[PDB]
């Protein structure tokens, strides 16, 4: 399955039903025929497959990377230290891309789920998408095709110096 | 530039101090390429004399290959020695003149303020 914490879904609330008319509902009968002719044979095939899988159970692991010194702690011209720091920054940048994708996925799922109520009931997902987008822009916007840890750091220091100047004038 | 250096013998192909260096491997890639050029020279010579390119004069072809490898080995030894002398002089000069070659203490990127140039 998946993590209900990473990809949250509200609980379903399906009505009774309470049919008034005496006519038979064709969808109800078509679903019963579907659940017999189609769903049932497909489940048996899947259960057979899952039984075979358990006899050959293998495992795989999510790789862990220990932190290495940041670009801030590298002497300039120290290519061995710059390389490891730069490779670490590329790994983090990639993971940031997928965090953006998760937040947009929540936003899209919520809009569809809320329908005509999306302008009111998507406030938290829209705010998180707004916050996480601000943070993304600060790290990575305008770095260019040759983006790197050195350019990201130069972009941060330029922003910090402007924030400090504005605060000092206050 | 190096010709007037101390302890320079005139017209010496391989000075005795060159015998401290490790000799080249007989299958050194530069020596393998030399032997390949000698083989090409034999084939080109056959072509220019309207002889069967690969078949004619295998004795002549073998001498071409062996001469290129043989000469190349000794020339490679001399070239190894000249490069070793160049490094011996360069580093020795660096030690006698520590004021012209100071160790430059480099700063970390936490202190260096590189300018940011936005791409947009
Ligand atoms: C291109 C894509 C090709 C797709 C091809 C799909 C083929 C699927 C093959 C699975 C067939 C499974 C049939 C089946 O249910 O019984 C298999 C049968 C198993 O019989 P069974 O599936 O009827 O078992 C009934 C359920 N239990 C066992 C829990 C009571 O496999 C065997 O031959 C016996 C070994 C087990
Ligand atoms: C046009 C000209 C292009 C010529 C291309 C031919 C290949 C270049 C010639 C050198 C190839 C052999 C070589 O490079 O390796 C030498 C090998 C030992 O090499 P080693 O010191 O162990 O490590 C090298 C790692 N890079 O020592 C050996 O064991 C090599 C002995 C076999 C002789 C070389 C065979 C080369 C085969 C390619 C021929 C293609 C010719 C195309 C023309
Ligand atoms: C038409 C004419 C065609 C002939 C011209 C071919 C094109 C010439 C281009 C010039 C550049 C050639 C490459 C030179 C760099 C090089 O070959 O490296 C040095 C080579 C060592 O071999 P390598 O395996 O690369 O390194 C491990 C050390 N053994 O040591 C050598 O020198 C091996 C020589 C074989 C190269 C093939």
């Amino acid at each position: 399955s998946w993590d209900k914490d990473v990809y949250p879904e509200p609980p379903s609330r399906t009505p009774a039903p309470s049919p008034q008319t005496s006519l038979p509902n064709p969808i109800t009968y078509l679903t019963k025929a579907y659940d017999l002719v189609v769903d049932w044979p497909v489940t048996l095939v899947r259960e057979f497959i899952e039984r075979q899988h358990a006899k050959n159970r293998t495992y795989y692991y999510h790789r862990q990377y220990r932190r290495v010194p940041d670009i801030t702690e590298c002497k300039e011209g120290d290519v061995l230290c710059i390389y490891e720091a730069e490779m670490q920054w590329r790994r983090d940048f990639k993971v940031d891309q997928e965090i953006m994708n998760i937040i947009q996925e929540r936003l899209k799922a919520c809009q569809q789920r809320e329908g005509e109520n999306y302008q009111q009931n998507c406030a938290k997902e829209l705010e998180q998408f707004t916050k996480v987008t601000k943070a993304y822009q600060d790290r990575y916007l305008d770095l260019g095709a040759y983006y790197s840890a050195r350019k990201c750091l130069a972009k941060q220091k330029q922003r910090m110096l402007e924030e400090r100047k504005a605060a000092r004038q206050e | 530039m190096m010709n007037g250096r101390p302890g320079h013998e005139p017209l010496k192909f391989l000075p005795d101090e060159a015998r401290s260096l490790p000799p080249p491997k007989l299958n050194d890639p530069r020596l393998v390429y030399m032997g390949l050029l000698g083989y090409c020279t034999g084939l080109m010579d056959n072509m220019l004399r309207m002889r069967p390119v690969m078949r004619a004069g295998l004795h002549r072809q073998l001498l071409f290959v062996t001469s290129f490898v043989f000469a190349g080995y000794f020339y490679l030894k001399r070239q190894n020695y000249l490069y070793a002398v160049k490094d011996h002089d360069m580093f020795g000069y660096i030690k006698l003149h520590p004021e012209d070659f100071p160790e430059k203490e480099k700063k970390t990127y936490a202190e260096i303020l590189e300018p940011f140039h936005p791409v947009r």
